[PDB]
């Protein structure tokens, strides 16, 4: 089998050439059986079970705390993540599992920081949210209870193609031309920090004033740059959701804009609000690129949110997708509908949850299956959505390593996006064997020295061969005795080697190492993707191009992620395929796209409401009963007794049930993307 | 991956003054030297109160390297009137873009400020320099009568600046109508010319320009970057231009034509807020005279491992093809942050290989923030996608990073040396970087042993200084040198002969006769050009006595080498090797192996071939698999090699593994002397059974069926070529179309219903039923037209069963119905009822592809009402059917494909 054509030279090659291998190192030394091959082998053949090395890989939990159930105000006893760090044990060539718990606190604190353009087509803008905070207290009251606001506005860069300078007094007042008062141009300023006391807001927003731009678009990005870092100015708390609100008129400026105002210097993510509140580096810093920001986001846990007119929503709608976190939404010209707007986006981001390793070592490959509400496990993914406030997911995840390299001690973290807590996970690797601590090299138990004593067989340096290296290259005796060939008449080491006084030594190798009893592996000649090399992603042995965890495949070549294969409705390619390496593949005709969303000829929406209908109508059905007709029920479901046809686009539908009464019920979705369901009370 | 890292040239500027933020080359025609034109936006001058004026520096080579300006305008700002400045040249940049054509230099203010003269004001409409020969003349299109924001007020005319073959000059200024952007290009002779200094806004008559566009395309930008290059094959230079903001700030590209600024292209970037766009080159990268076009969008954000958007930037390059059209690939980057394609510097032909070479730099990048720049080779495919060379910054950050690469300028030999150089502007620590090219060598190596086969008793040769006698063989090293450019008449190798390679402490088999050792290292002088000119060596091999290893090959070895010292040129520039040739080669031999027939070997070689896939599918994922036996009858055969040839269009996926009954090799693929071929690889009697993996489409569309062709060649002298043999695939057309569609599947009166003498709404007849169907092609071949037919009942007992309202089709197809659609304008099956039918002919639909027909009627509820009045029902249904008449392959043959399906719908009170 397998472990004895391979390794037997030495313990640690036994460990290193396969997970399921063992190695026994008794002073007896019983030899005619192998050493090498399986645990239960050198539990007979007379062995000592005390001599026998067999690590396994094993995983325990260092540091774990229940999941919180009220996080209303506990300084530090808070939880989201149940087990904190874990210690990680690999023999260097398998893998092990473990699991994580990811929960939505009730009551969590919540910081929102309000940004404004302040353009003077902000200027009546500037005038609905006069009352904003005592609204947005009386609001978020049944949602938080550590409700901190704070306030920042922004128009643009005073420097070149912005506003300049101009020969008449329009430097202290543009708009005296336009017959009225306004503040000179400012790049960003912070304003109020982060307060509890929520009339302040109101108190700092009455003292606010736009400023005339010339049209075009606005500097927002260097603003939430500018709000992420500056980590004391703003005032986030750590232990608090950071919802950033980014209220907005027009067009934006991108990263690389400000070289035609004469800036060159790339932004560094660094905070410059000097004690007048106002950004410094404003002239001097190019605008942020989407990378930078979504870096800064991400490191400062702040989800950020679009507040932006209709008329550039489909612009910021797709900025949105560049950026993971964000949360666009519908903005009144008066900007009366904001706070709507933000409860909304909190609730939208509070529902879904998302995993991400950082530290992560290129050793090192992770695997996710993914459990979410419902008890149903969806493998293949890390993130879930569709979630309540209240509710908790779970996730499983194996970790595997293609070997072991140089360093012993490793250390990562598994952290929900957003999230304060995460997962810290202790990594380390079993590359040799126990007995290296009772090695004797050159010791008279090897003939003439000349070699190693590593707990067993001798190791023979240069110039000295075979068992106990009784022979050398000074006699190189033919008479073999050990059936030095691994096919009659095939040469006796396939010609990759030589066979000296019982035993094959590889000779000299170009790309590659050579390895085997009869020189018949190698790490060179693996089978390959295209024909262009085994993909790196999984080890490379004896012409085998095995993959990682994330990388699986026969030619590792077809990521098996499931990052894509889910759809906008919040489940597996929409329910009508499976993802089978990264591209839904859906078992009946009729169907393509890339989730098979698009089949024409599957029947009317309300014939798969029927069975959801029925179970939230009355109890019937093996379904109802096993539960897992509640998957259907996505959308919002509400007892009715009148006909609410009034809809652009509502679908009404009628089901002939078992009795002879008639069921029905009508759909409809709207903007805010939450679809709501009525079910007639009484059938017909 | 020849340009001299170990000893570049360095230029410095004053601190703060941004030197390096432009580059170019000066080559005037009036002396044979060259300068550097260096652009220092923000150096301090002379000029009366002016501050921050900008420069630009001629530094000078082969010489005390220093950096002396250029006194363009001396001059500070005039006045228009008492106590009324006309101008504002502080804080102008000029020396921010600098070009240079022949002895003319166009430096570019693109921030200098003047007094309109309708009113005071202060507006950005940037000007330029143009020194030619002795005279200096300023350069404003944008300073014209059009004033404010909505004309070129703030043009910032200079922003980018091009040369063209025909002596005329490009401008880009991103600010022109609102930031619309304007190309304006114009003649230099007109321009110098046309040039009065107490004249504000001068009129050209020859000024191609684009024009003031809706106000949507406002804030794009147009003319960010700008370049040269010929698209429609007039002979006349068309413009090329960045327009990063464009379509939503995707970046866009425009290609304008070059006589009378028509548009010719457009490129569209995929990713938002990517500034595709910021940077453009047009040089011909694969030699086929025509202009190719790279387009940089340093922030472009792609997806790697763990679905992580990572910042990396790509380059997008455009192949101009005869035909009109450009053949796209891209070029992402390496490492994130560094912002890779912020300057992509044509380079002509670095190495002289006959493909034109480019440089793609990542200024912040590298060991720490300090830039790096990337080296391609072009080929005949076009770009090749992996860099020869990586050049690094070396220069510590301060108050700015260095930004290393921001700038660069190449197709320019400096040197003089025949292999144009670089240079690389690293503004932010005020310094630019002379990167110079050396020659490149290529050199062909020949080795190679008379007999090959040693028979041990071949004892004809003598060891020198005894009697005893040694079976001997020769050895031949040879070599040629050659290469471009200004290379020394001799070069010096050094050369290594391994007469034993893979045996290392083992004992060797084979020894130099002149010596007793398996290695002889020798130096010898090569000519570039001449000969061969190469000498030969003896060996031998000991007796039988010393070892008994006989099956093992003996291998000579060949390692050779050049001292670069000799070769290094008075400026210390030494040559380099070219970068593919092999610098070692192997040879092999092998003792006799007892076969005693006329003193060497005849082996017997066959093979044969079969597979399960009979007959294959036009394309498709071709899971297309062999299974190959190969038998040596005779003896044995030394270095025997299996050749599977392929025609014109296939690929070869791999060797089938995890087979254990099937014999397994290491078998690989080559493509060499515009032949395509696997090459896969024994003992007297010696039968193999494996199997390959290989995919092949048909391409050339004459035959239907594929062939392979087998040959087996060995280092066997007599038997050296097997007979060839040959299998065949037959080619299919399978193009599996199939028809499905449904009904709502049941129908419930109307409420709030009145009965009306005709019906007017859609209401007033009843409810709407909808019938959909589709065609599908799921086969691996496509079809070129097919029919379709719909049967649907209409009238029944004198009453209308349902009403057609109208159509609806989704793909390329016609339908037509056999009466007419909607009689009435509104705004049970055929067997036994009045029947209608729907005929709909659809044409070409590939693998995966369909044509989609929709069909929306009206529910006619009086029936329904006398229906439930009569005490009856309805058995309502209906049906479908297709057939295929056509497919697109007139070779191949065709067969006949026909289905149908069934439909139904309830209707109750
Ligand atoms: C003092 C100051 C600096 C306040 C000032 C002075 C003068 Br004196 C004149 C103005 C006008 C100029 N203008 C005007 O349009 C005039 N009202 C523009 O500057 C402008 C700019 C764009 O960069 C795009 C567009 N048009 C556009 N915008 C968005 C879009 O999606 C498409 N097009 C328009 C204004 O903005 O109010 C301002």
């Amino acid at each position: 089998n397998i472990c004895t054509t391979r390794g037997v030279s030495s313990c640690q090659q036994c460990l290193a050439v396969s997970p399921m291998c063992a190695w026994c190192s008794d002073e007896a030394l019983p030899l005619g059986s192998p050493r090498c091959d399986l645990k239960e082998n050198l539990l007979k053949d007379n062995c000592a079970p005390e001599s026998i090395e067999f690590p396994v890989s094993e995983a325990r939990v260092l540091e774990d705390r229940p999941l919180s159930d009220k996080g209303s105000g506990d300084s530090s006893q808070v939880t989201q993540v149940s087990p904190q760090r874990i210690a990680l044990r690999l023999r260097p060539d398998d893998s092990k599992n473990f699991s994580i718990q990811v929960r939505q606190v009730e009551d969590y604190p919540v910081d929102i920081y309000y940004l404004m353009d302040l353009s003077y087509s902000m200027k009546d803008d500037l005038w609905s949210i006069q009352n904003l905070g005592t609204k947005l207290a009386t609001q978020m009251r049944k949602l938080t209870s550590n409700l901190r606001i704070g306030f920042g506005a922004f128009v643009d860069k005073p420097v070149s193609p912005y506003m300049y300078i101009s020969p008449p007094e329009a430097l202290e007042n543009p708009c005296y031309d336009m017959k009225t008062t306004c503040l000179p141009m400012f790049g960003y300023k912070h304003v109020l920090t982060l307060t509890d006391q929520v009339t302040r807001f109101n108190e700092e927003v009455k003292k606010q004033s736009v400023s005339r731009n010339r049209d075009a678009p606005e500097g927002g990005f260097d603003a939430i740059m500018q709000a992420t870092v500056c980590d004391e100015k703003i005032g986030w708390r750590n232990d608090a959701s950071h919802l950033l609100v980014f209220t907005t008129d027009a067009k934006t400026h991108i990263a690389l804009d400000g070289r035609l105002a004469g800036i060159v210097q790339p932004n560094d993510g660094q905070c410059h609000v000097g004690s007048d509140n106002h950004y410094s580096a404003s002239t001097t810093m190019d605008y942020p690129s989407l990378g930078l920001m979504t870096e800064k986001l991400s490191q400062k846990n702040i989800n950020l949110i679009f507040a932006v007119t209709e008329n550039v929503v489909n612009l910021y709608q797709n900025y949105s997708e560049l950026i993971p976190g964000t949360t666009v939404g519908v903005l009144s010209m008066d900007s009366s509908n904001v706070l709507q707007l933000i409860v909304d986006a909190y609730g939208k981001i509070r529902s879904k949850v998302e995993l991400e390793v950082r530290d992560l070592p290129e050793e090192l490959s992770l695997s996710f299956n993914a459990t979410c509400l419902n008890n149903e496990v969806i493998p293949g993914l890390k993130s879930c959505m569709g979630l309540k406030i209240g509710d908790t997911v779970s996730f499983s995840i194996e970790a595997k390593v293609r070997g072991c390299p140089q360093e012993k001690e490793k250390s990562f973290t598994i952290k929900p996006v957003g999230f304060k807590d995460s997962l810290i996970v202790q990594v380390t690797f079993d590359c040799d064997c126990a007995c290296q601590a009772q090695a004797e090299p050159n010791s008279h138990r090897c003939n003439n020295g000349n070699g190693t004593f590593e707990c067993g067989v001798c190791r023979c340096g240069p110039g000295w061969l075979g068992s106990q290296c009784e022979c050398s290259e000074e006699d190189y005796r033919p008479s073999q005795q050990d059936e030095c060939s691994p096919r009659e008449g095939q040469p006796v080491c396939s010609q990759r080697g030589e066979c000296l006084c019982g035993q094959c030594v590889c000779h000299s190798s170009d790309f590659g190492k050579i390895t085997g009893k009869y020189c018949e592996c190698d790490d060179f000649s693996c089978v390959r993707y295209k024909g262009e090399m085994c993909s790196g992603h999984g080890q490379c042995s004896c012409g085998d191009c095995l993959c990682d965890s994330d990388w699986t495949g026969y030619y590792c070549n077809c990521t098996t992620r499931t990052d894509t294969c889910m759809s906008s409705n919040g489940l597996l390619c929409s329910g009508r395929g499976k993802c089978e390496c990264g591209s839904c593949v859906c078992i009946q005709p009729g169907s393509y796209g890339d989730t098979c969303e698009k089949c024409p000829t599957c029947p009317d929406a309300c014939t798969f409401k029927k069975e959801c209908v029925e179970c939230k109508k009355f109890d019937r059905g093996a379904l109802h009963d096993e539960n897992t007709c509640n998957r259907y029920c996505r959308d919002e479901i509400e007892s009715v007794k009148e006909l609410k046809d009034t809809g652009k686009d509502a679908v009404n539908c009628t089901y002939k049930n078992e009795d002879d009464c008639v069921v029905r019920f009508q759909y409809y979705e709207d903007s805010s993307g939450k679809s709501i369901l009525y079910v007639v009370e009484e059938p017909e | 991956f020849n340009l001299d890292v170990d000893s570049p040239a360095e230029y410095s500027g004053p601190e703060g003054s941004y030197f390096g933020f432009a580059v170019d080359f000066f080559v005037p025609s009036a002396s044979s030297r060259m300068f550097l034109l260096v652009g220092a936006p923000k150096a301090n001058t002379t000029q009366p109160g002016i501050v921050e004026g900008g420069q630009v520096l001629k530094c000078d080579w082969s010489s005390t390297r220093r950096c002396q300006p250029i006194e363009f305008d001396a001059t500070g700002n005039r006045d228009y009137a008492k106590d009324d400045p006309l101008e504002f040249k502080s804080h102008q940049w000029f020396g921010a873009s600098v070009r240079s054509k022949q002895d003319k230099i166009l430096a570019c203010a693109p921030l200098y400020h003047w007094r309109t003269e309708m009113k005071q004001e202060r507006e950005p409409v940037g000007t330029c320099f143009l020194q030619d020969g002795t005279k200096t003349v300023e350069y404003a299109p944008c300073r014209s009568q059009d004033i404010d924001a909505d004309g070129q007020g703030f043009c910032q005319g200079g922003f980018s600046i091009d040369f063209t073959k025909a002596d005329r000059v490009l401008l880009g200024g991103p600010g022109s109508f609102y930031w619309q952007g304007q190309l304006i290009s114009d003649q230099v002779a007109e321009i110098v010319s046309k040039y009065d200094p107490n004249v504000y806004s001068i009129k050209y008559n020859n000024q191609l320009a684009t024009r003031t566009a809706q106000a949507i395309f406002d804030d794009s930008y147009l003319g960010y970057s700008v370049a040269v290059g010929d698209f429609n094959g007039d002979g006349i230079d068309d413009f090329v231009s960045g327009v990063p903001r464009a379509a939503r700030t995707l970046g866009m590209v425009y290609i304008y034509d070059g006589k009378n600024m028509s548009s010719l292209y457009n490129f569209t970037g995929e990713q938002m807020a990517a500034y595709f766009g910021f940077s453009v080159a047009a040089t011909d990268i694969n030699g086929d005279d025509y202009a190719d076009v790279f387009i940089g969008a340093p922030l472009f954000m792609d997806r790697g491992s763990d679905g992580k958007l990572q910042e990396v930037g790509q380059v997008s390059v455009s192949l101009q093809r005869a035909s009109g059209d450009f053949q796209t690939t891209k070029l992402n980057g390496f490492e994130v942050f560094a912002r890779f394609g912020s300057a992509i510097a044509p380079l002509g032909d670095l190495d002289q290989d006959g493909f034109n070479d480019i440089a793609i730099a990542a200024p912040y990048g590298g060991e720490d923030k300090k830039g790096i720049v990337y080296i391609f080779n072009g080929r005949s495919t076009g770009l090749n996608a992996v860099p020869s060379q990586i050049l690094e910054g070396q220069w510590a950050a301060r108050s700015m990073p260095p930004s290393f690469g921001y700038s660069m300028k190449g197709a320019t030999d400096i040197d003089k040396n025949g292999y144009p150089d670089l240079i690389v502007g690293a503004f932010g620590v005020d310094r630019a970087i002379l990167y110079r090219a050396r020659p490149v060598i290529t050199v062909n190596a020949g080795l190679e042993v008379y007999p090959s086969i040693l028979n041990q008793d071949n004892k004809t040769c003598s060891l020198p200084g005894t009697a005893l006698k040694v079976s001997c063989f020769n050895v031949r090293f040879c070599l040629k040198a050659d290469g471009k450019g200004v290379l020394p008449r001799k070069l010096n190798f050094q050369v290594e002969l391994l007469l034993d390679k893979l045996k290392q402490g083992a004992i060797r088999r084979a020894l130099f006769l002149y010596s007793r050792s398996p290695s002889h290292s020798k130096n010898m002088t090569i000519s570039r050009g001449g000969l061969m000119q190469c000498e030969e060596l003896i060996a031998y091999l000991r007796d039988e006595s010393e070892f008994r290893d006989k099956l093992t090959p003996i291998t000579i070895f060949m390692e050779y080498r050049l001292d670069y010292r000799t070769a290094a040129d008075t400026t210390g520039l030494q040559p380099i090797l070219n970068q593919f040739t092999p610098a070692n080669i192997s040879r092999q031999a092998h003792i006799l192996l007892d076969c005693g027939e006329d003193n060497v070997c005849k082996p017997k070689l066959e093979v044969s071939v079969d597979s399960d896939q009979k007959k294959i599918y036009i394309g498709d994922d071709n899971p297309l698999t062999l299974i190959v036996k190969a038998q040596n009858q005779g003896e044995g055969a030394y270095e025997a090699e299996l050749i599977v040839s392929i025609p014109l269009q296939a690929d070869f996926i791999g060797v089938v593994r995890n087979n254990e009954a099937l014999a397994r090799l290491s078998c690989a693929f080559k493509t060499e002397n515009q032949t395509r071929q696997v090459v896969c690889d024994m003992k007297a009697g010696t039968q193999l059974l494996a199997g390959l993996r290989f995919s092949v489409h048909q391409q050339s569309e004459m035959d239907t069926s594929v062939k392979f062709d087998l040959q087996i060649q060995s280092s066997n002298l007599f038997d050296k070529v097997s007979p060839v043999v040959s299998h065949k695939v037959d080619l299919a057309v399978l193009a599996a179309v199939e028809i499905r569609g449904v009904s709502p599947d049941h129908v419930f009166p109307i409420p709030n219903w009145e009965h009306k003498e005709n019906p007017e709404t859609e209401e007033d007849v009843g409810p709407v039923v909808q019938h959909i169907y589709e065609l599908r092609n799921n086969g691996p071949s496509s079809f070129s037209k097919a029919m379709l037919h719909l049967q649907w009942p209409y009238k029944y007992n004198n009453n209308t069963l349902l009403y057609i309202l109208h159509y609806d089709i989704d793909g390329p197809m016609n339908c037509t119905s056999d009466m007419e659609i909607n009689p009435l304008r509104i705004k049970l099956g055929c067997g036994v009822a009045q029947c209608l039918k729907i005929v709909c002919q659809v044409g070409r639909l590939d693998r995966g592809k369909s044509a989609i027909l929709y069909v929306k009627s009206l529910l006619w509820t009086e029936t329904f009402m006398n229906k439930e009045n009569q005490n009856h029902s309805y058995s309502l249904k209906s049906s479908a059917s297709f057939n295929v008449i056509e497919f697109p392959y007139k070779n191949l043959p065709i067969e006949d494909i026909t289905n149908s399906t069934l439909v139904t719908t309830n209707v109750t009170w």
